[PDB]
């Protein structure tokens, strides 16, 4: 009996943004060019759809710009790092700065 | 009736360089434009207080959009109607209605549906002010809709219980406040935890029946105007 | 040789474009590529060729109930089919070949539901 | 990697249908995707499996894209940097 | 080419081609069809 | 493509997690990526001084005799007691297997000789003049930093705060300082000043720091491709191999878990017992 | 209202009972019409509710056009239940364990306290259980056999005499089954055996069965239910009429064959092996701006360069989005529309929500902030490069465009050094080739999917790319001591001209006087000045079985590097050769980087 609905605890449970302490943190405060290509992504397609920049040299491209803005350090993202899934609906990540941290390669 | 409720919604965030700028009032904005005279999870969002909790503004992953999401935790007061409730007036719209329905023009917008098989019905007109009591068969909170749906029909722990009266209190001080001639008239016409809640309910209901109605006649014309229902109710003492 | 642009006949099935040039549109990206794409952690050109060059959609998921949901914003219908007063429709992208396949599986009775990542919040 | 994952059982594991199962038995949608789906899916459907979404084919297979790669760490806005600088 | 009522055909491919046939046959259901035939002039190209 | 779809499928849920330990879901499958936690695209195979050296040859090269504090005893004891573990561990792995002999040549994130050796050629100076202070200086922050290596795994911060380190990170730099010892040897940066030693160990540490691998990279789908290709020339070689090994055989033993009884090329390898009787040939063969 | 975002997080499969396909299905079919003129009838197994499969009409249901719609699901109430198909197996295994008469399990159920959930069913429907008496009303246990013509016949014979177990007997049979019995054998909630037989099936979405042939099958299937009576009360041994019999057979062979045929096409075969559902629709996937042609040598081309004919370039377009740094730069693109290169045609208009051809918008003219136009790919965008099978990681990589202005070229043009990526050759290979548009794909494809990144291997940590064939037997000619006629040197016009293709800044020589001999390996020194590394190993050209023949330069048989400066030996496919562990390029890659290398 019952459509499978009724009694299915369907809705998970909100969770709680846990953020480690700047001095807890322990991942590695270096770019992985993954992170940074995703920066450099997420930034350009954001300059795509507005066009707003903390640049001073102006470039023709939105790569060009969030790819500067990145290694000049004026990118206005943030990665967060989650690592937990704790069963009492608690997230817990770390919320690193592109700015502080630092660039790979990329080139 | 209404009351304070908190809502978890996540918003979507087209561009969330503008967005971040003045975070709490695009929140605030956004909540006011999505979520106000639409009804949501079986309540009605009159207002939007401010939020409770709301999520950084994340980047939608599984999109090449570069937008984002953002949850977000908020309270915000609703409109809740229970069984039997008396909501002092309806208006009618459509003749060609035979059912005979009509809308509410009280804060809480509510299509309001009367059944044809009484006495008392397919004898209104369009344009005619009727109070209507709701039925035993409780309210439509349809999501996504303007207004909600219902039916009706013509009308014929210490200090817990202390928060439920002192509702009632304030609520006889809306009765004192406004004029005092129509709501005698009106009188004149319909002259331990659980009971104690249903005790006070009723109460509530009646109370702000009269006053509703009282409110609903601003000017003594429409009494005339609408002065074919007295006789509809007087012929049933 | 071939060549194809981003307009085309598209499957009726699975609304993924034709098969190869003779029926005008096509050209795979097989299970390899994908494996080749995913070992070098693409999954933007995996999204774009996958998503938006093929069978996108945006699947709508109750989150009340985790049954897809019926949900037009500009024809307004806000509503589920199990919990329809407590709808909470959520905006999944997928790809339309997926939501085929979990047709495909609840035909067969067997019923899909997703649960969804749960809200996450700050602490106030 | 390939002997640490056979072995990560405490028994050698193959790479086989058999493997898989013993190794991640809750990942219908990967087994499915591996070989034999209407059998698993049967078994799945009888046993009221949860399958948690990870790894590679089952947000494949979801219609999703993986959580791995470029899309390992999740993005978000810097509000303080907006609201200091950019207005 | 070919127009048929619409149900005619268009050309399709990317390569210009030149026609040299028409011709109305009578098929085995005894009906008339197209049957146009093109033709391509190909130098040895680059890739061939 | 039998074999690599079936491999792919098994170990394509394996993803390396932000502690660089590969993990399924949740559940591990390794404590670090190659133990080691190095893309595989960043290593140079660099041949170790020291481990085929006689002890007096050790002493003759390694030790450094120009100074009598007894901070270069404890160096050169620290080279030995290193050369002495990498011989232990490579014998002990030699014992367990067919063929596979020690070699001093091993594949590390930085190769340290090469960076040496280009701070030399651009070094103004020439022989510097003996300086003993500059000299224990050069140790104590040589020392210092293989000391703080295992930090590279983590991150700045915890340096800083120097807050314990796991003891898998540990044993993950234990080639990488090994190395660092080896080739910065207080006999071998006699001519490298102090800032041009500092130099050295800051760019020691950010090629370490990007030979790294990343976070979320599908490291089972690269094992898996990895080792689908070399089976195509494995068994394309069947034709000169004969104990039954052709074709995918073998590999269908490895990878199905096949029993011992499935097996048809077993082989057994027994060493004779008394080592100083093993030497002959008759003893051997009755 | 609106609809925010969500991931999926996890997925649960459970069995669909009855009231799952009644509060699912959007409507009910109860007339087999199909087609009422050209449009569908209501109330039909083709009714619009349930999805379109035309642009001609809405889903009125969710009131989207076809594309936009994903279908929903049908309800057919059946006049007499049917067995789910999928599970007939399951259906025997909790017969057999289960007293038909009352309810209560007949096995001993606490003998399995100690088991697994997935075994304990499993385990106790194995056991012998028949002519078993049940412990709560005494009613012996009938041994139950499958038949041997069709698979969801059960035949119930207590003691010999025989009598089939029909659907409405097995469903009040599982509908007196207690949730005790249920979660104590190893099942869930939603695994109780109640759903497995099913009085109203699902007519699947029209969106997955499109076109007017699976159709036949429920079109079949409601004709068939029609002809049962709506109130086929069957109890045990009725001895329904054997019309009633046949039909009751068809049906329900008709619902097998609609699930599991050949398991015309059913649902399941749509699952499984290559061309199935998953290994071909959702595992792979066919993509729109995707070219293909077959490859050809370019010596004149970077090894991250590839040669994109301009035929290409023109159909596959890249879209760029106007604001306010790059309107100036695609203003020309803009001009030029289809008629000039580089060009674009398409422009999509953020206000109006259109895409307008370029031969359309003679009288347009302007580009608001926020328009997307689709110009031409040039020479310099990054495009991805794919030869299949894609064994490697870098059987895909991302070549800077060379665009081949010459009408009459059409193979993609790779430098040969570069075929060591993708393992490929020109004995005809084809490659696939895609540009990618997006802002999100292009920054990716230049940052991570570059081929310098790939140019050290992943399998091998060796480098894979060199010199290979006249480029290796070249660098040995170039840097041999003795040509036949004599010392290996070069005035200086022709050291000159050596540097005249290799496109980098070219050296200096002012030092040399037009008679100056420059020798074979100063040249090489020149170039290496670049990127000075040290190198010292034996050439292949040295060898032991050569050697107690021919004789050997001294010069030539140790090649040896200092500081870029080449010293003696010769180059060949130790130095200079693709696949090279320790070459002078992998001394390169580790120095100075890849991309020099
Ligand atoms: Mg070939
Ligand atoms: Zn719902
Ligand atoms: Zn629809
Ligand atoms: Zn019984």
């Amino acid at each position: 009996e019952s459509p499978s609905i009724c009694e299915g605890f369907v809705q998970a449970s909100s969770q709680t943004l846990v953020i480690i302490p700047d001095n807890e943190r322990i991942t590695s405060n270096v770019l992985t060019t993954f992170e940074a290509t995703r920066l450099v992504a997420v930034r350009a397609q954001q300059l795509a759809i507005n066009g707003s920049t903390m640049l001073k040299k102006k470039y023709s491209s939105p790569i060009d710009i969030a790819k500067q803005e990145l290694f000049n350090r004026k990118i206005p993202l943030l990665v967060m790092r989650c690592i937990k899934v704790t069963p009492e609906g608690q997230k817990i990540v770390e919320i690193w700065n592109p700015r502080e941290m630092g660039i790979p390669l990329l080139d | 009736m209404i009351d304070q409720k908190i809502f978890e919604t996540t918003l979507n965030i087209d561009d969330p360089t503008n967005f971040c700028t003045n975070v709490e009032a695009h929140l605030l904005k956004e909540l006011e434009n999505i979520y106000v005279g639409k009804c949501f999870k079986n309540s009605f969002i009159l207002n939007i207080t401010g939020v409770i909790q709301r999520s950084p503004c994340f980047i939608m992953r599984t999109n090449n959009s570069g937008r984002g999401y953002m949850h977000v935790r908020f309270s915000a007061v609703v409109s809740y109607l229970n069984a039997f409730d008396l909501i002092a007036a309806v208006k009618i719209i459509k003749n060609d209605s035979n059912i005979i329905l009509g809308e509410s023009l009280l804060t809480e917008p509510v299509t309001i549906v009367i059944p044809s098989s009484e006495s008392q019905n397919n004898v209104a007109e369009v344009g005619q002010i009727v109070p209507v009591q709701l039925a035993n068969s409780s309210v439509y909170y349809i999501p996504g809709r303007q207004q909600a749906s219902a039916t009706g029909s013509i009308f014929i722990q210490a200090l817990n219980l202390t928060k439920l009266v002192n509702i009632i209190e304030m609520l006889l001080e809306s009765r004192s406040k406004k004029d005092f001639k129509q709501i005698c008239f009106f009188e004149k016409l319909y002259y331990a935890e659980v009971m104690f809640v249903t005790l006070l309910k009723e109460i509530i209901n009646y109370l702000q029946f009269i006053n509703d109605l009282c409110d609903t006649f601003n000017n003594e014309q429409l009494i005339k105007r609408h002065e074919n229902i007295w006789m509809l109710i007087e012929q049933r003492k | 040789r071939y060549a194809v642009a981003s307009y085309g006949p598209t499957d009726a099935l699975t609304g993924q474009p034709l098969d190869g040039k003779r029926s005008h549109g096509g050209l795979r990206l097989g299970e390899m590529e994908h494996w080749v794409l995913t070992a070098q952690g693409a999954m933007q050109t995996i999204i774009e060729k996958s998503h938006d060059d093929s069978d996108g959609c945006i699947s709508y998921i109750c989150r009340n109930c985790g049954e897809p949901a019926i949900y037009n914003a500009s024809h307004p219908i806000y509503k589920c089919m199990n919990c329809d007063v407590q709808a909470d429709i959520g905006m999944v992208d997928s790809r339309r070949s997926s939501i085929v396949f979990q047709h495909e599986m609840r035909a067969a009775n067997v019923n899909i539901t997703s649960v969804l990542s749960p809200r996450v919040f700050q602490p106030a | 990697m390939y002997a640490d994952l056979m072995t990560r059982t405490g028994q050698v594991t193959s790479l086989e249908k058999a493997g898989l199962n013993a190794r991640e038995p809750s990942n219908v949608l990967l087994r499915m995707a591996l070989s034999s789906p209407v059998q698993v899916l049967t078994d799945a459907a009888v046993d009221s499996a949860v399958n948690p979404i990870y790894g590679i084919a089952a947000p494949t297979l979801m219609g999703s894209v993986p959580r791995i790669g470029t899309m390992y760490s999740d993005i978000i806005m810097d509000e303080k940097y907006i609201t200091e600088n950019y207005k | 080419i070919i127009g048929k009522v619409d149900r005619s055909v268009m050309y399709g491919f990317d390569e210009p081609a030149v026609v040299d046939a028409v011709m109305r046959p009578h098929g085995p259901n005894d009906e008339i069809f197209g049957l146009m035939r093109l033709r391509y002039e190909r130098n040895l190209n680059i890739g061939d | 493509g039998y074999a690599n779809r079936k491999a792919i499928f098994g170990l394509q849920s394996c993803i390396v997690d932000y502690y660089r330990r590969v993990s399924i879901d949740t559940r591990l499958v390794q404590q670090l990526y190659g133990e080691d936690g190095l893309d595989a695209r960043q290593l140079e195979t660099v041949r170790f001084e020291t481990i085929m050296l006689s002890d007096q040859e050790l002493e003759d090269k390694f030790k450094y005799t120009g100074i009598q504090s007894p901070l270069f005893e404890e160096e050169f004891s620290r080279l030995k007691k290193d050369r002495d573990k990498y011989r232990q561990i490579f014998l002990n792995v030699e014992n367990f297997n067919f063929s596979q002999l020690l070699t001093d040549v091993r594949q590390v994130p930085v190769n340290v000789a090469s960076i040496v050796k280009n701070i030399l050629l651009s070094s103004t100076s020439g022989v510097l003049p003996f300086d003993e202070k500059s000299i224990l200086q050069k140790y104590a922050m040589v020392k210092t930093f293989c000391k703080n290596l295992p930090y590279v795994f983590i991150n700045n911060i915890q340096e800083r705060l120097q807050t314990p380190i796991p003891v898998y990170l540990k044993r993950a730099a234990s080639l990488m300082r090994m190395l660092i010892r080896i080739e910065l040897a207080t006999v071998k940066t006699l001519n490298i000043t102090c800032e041009q030693m500092s130099a050295i160990l800051d760019l020691i540490r950010l090629q370490y720091t990007q030979s790294l691998i990343n976070y979320g990279e599908a490291v089972g789908i690269l094992a898996a491709q990895s080792v689908s290709e070399p089976l195509t020339q494995y068994m394309l070689d069947s034709h000169h191999r004969s104990t039954n090994k052709s074709g995918i055989v073998r590999p269908q033993e490895i990878f199905s878990a096949k029993p011992v009884e499935a097996e048809q090329s077993s082989e057994m390898l027994l060493r004779l017992k008394n080592p100083e009787v093993e030497t002959n040939k008759t003893y051997a063969q009755e | 209202m609106e609809a925010g975002y969500a991931e999926i997080a996890a997925v649960q499969f459970n069995i669909a009972g009855d009231n799952d396909h009644k509060r699912q299905g959007v409507m009910e079919v109860t007339i087999s019409n199909l087609f009422e003129g050209t449009l569908p009838a209501e109330g039909g197994i083709y009714d619009a509710r349930m999805g379109t499969t035309d642009h001609h009409y809405k889903c009125i249901t969710c009131s989207h056009q076809r594309k936009q719609c994903m279908g929903h699901p049908g309800i057919l109430q059946m006049h007499a239940p049917v067995l789910q198909p999928l599970f007939i197996a399951e259906i025997r295994r909790w017969l057999r364990v289960i007293c038909l008469n009352c309810g209560a399990p007949i096995v001993d159920l606490k003998r399995y306290e100690h088991l697994i959930r997935p075994k304990r069913l499993i385990e106790a429907a194995s056991s012998q259980t028949e002519g078993k008496q049940c412990y709560v009303c005494k009613a012996v246990h009938p041994k139950i056999v499958k038949d041997s013509e069709d698979y969801f016949t059960f035949w119930a014979d207590q003691q010999g005499k025989i009598d089939k177990l029909y659907p409405q007997i097995i469903r009040e049979i599982f509908s007196r089954v207690t949730y005790d019995t249920v979660v104590k054998l190893g099942r869930s909630k939603n695994s109780h055996p109640e759903k497995l037989v099913l009085k109203a099936i699902q007519i699947p979405p029209i969106s997955i069965r499109p076109g007017i042939d699976i159709n036949n099958v429920i079109q079949y299937l409601v004709r068939k239910n029609l002809l049962i009576p709506k109130d086929l009360q069957i109890v045990r041994g009725q001895k329904i009429p054997l019309n009633i019999d046949r039909n009751l057979q068809t049906i329900q062979q008709l619902y097998y064959n609609f699930l599991l045929d050949s398991v015309a096409p059913s649902i399941m075969r749509r699952l499984p092996r290559k061309e199935g559902r998953i290994r071909k629709s959702l595992l792979g996937s066919q993509v729109w701006s995707i070219s293909r042609s077959t490859i050809c040598g370019n010596s004149d081309l970077h090894l991250d360069e590839v040669g994109y004919p301009i035929s290409f370039a023109r159909t596959l377009q890249v879209a760029e989005t106007v604001q306010h740094y790059n309107i100036n730069r695609l203003m020309p693109y803009f001009l030029n529309g289809k008629r000039q290169y580089p060009g674009c045609s398409r422009v999509y208009k953020q206000i109006t929500q259109s895409v307008h051809d370029i031969e359309g918008l003679k009288q347009d003219f302007r580009l608001e902030v926020g328009d997307i136009l689709y110009r031409d790919v040039v020479t310099g965008d990054v495009a991805f490069f794919n030869r299949q099978p894609s064994l490697e990681r870098s059987s895909i990589g991302v070549h800077r465009i060379v665009v081949l202005e010459n009408p009459k070229i059409s193979t993609f043009q790779m430098n040969v050094s570069a075929c060591a990526w993708y393992n490929a050759d020109f004995d005809g290979d084809q490659m696939n080739l895609w540009v990618p548009w997006s802002v999100m794909s292009r920054v990716e494809a230049e940052l991570l999917c570059s081929v310098r990144n790939w140019f050290i291997s992943t399998k091998s940590s060796g480098p894979v790319n060199g010199q290979v064939q006249d480029s290796t037997v070249g660098s040995f000619l170039l840097t041999r001591t003795n040509t036949p006629m004599g010392k290996n040197v070069m005035n200086k016009l022709h050291a000159m001209g050596l540097f005249q293709t290799t496109q980098t800044d070219p050296p200096c020589f002012a030092n040399y006087s037009p008679t100056d001999l420059l020798d074979g390996k100063s040249v090489v020194s020149m170039l290496l000045r670049q990127t000075p590394i040290n190198y010292q190993r034996a050439p292949t050209w040295y060898s032991e079985v050569y050697a107690p023949y021919m004789h050997y330069n001294k010069q030539d048989i140790s090649t040896q590097i200092r500081n870029g400066e080449l010293i003696e030996g010769v180059l060949d496919k130790k130095a200079v050769g693709a696949g090279s562990s320790g070459g002078i390029y992998h001394l390169i890659s580790r120095r100075y980087g890849p991309q020099q290398a």
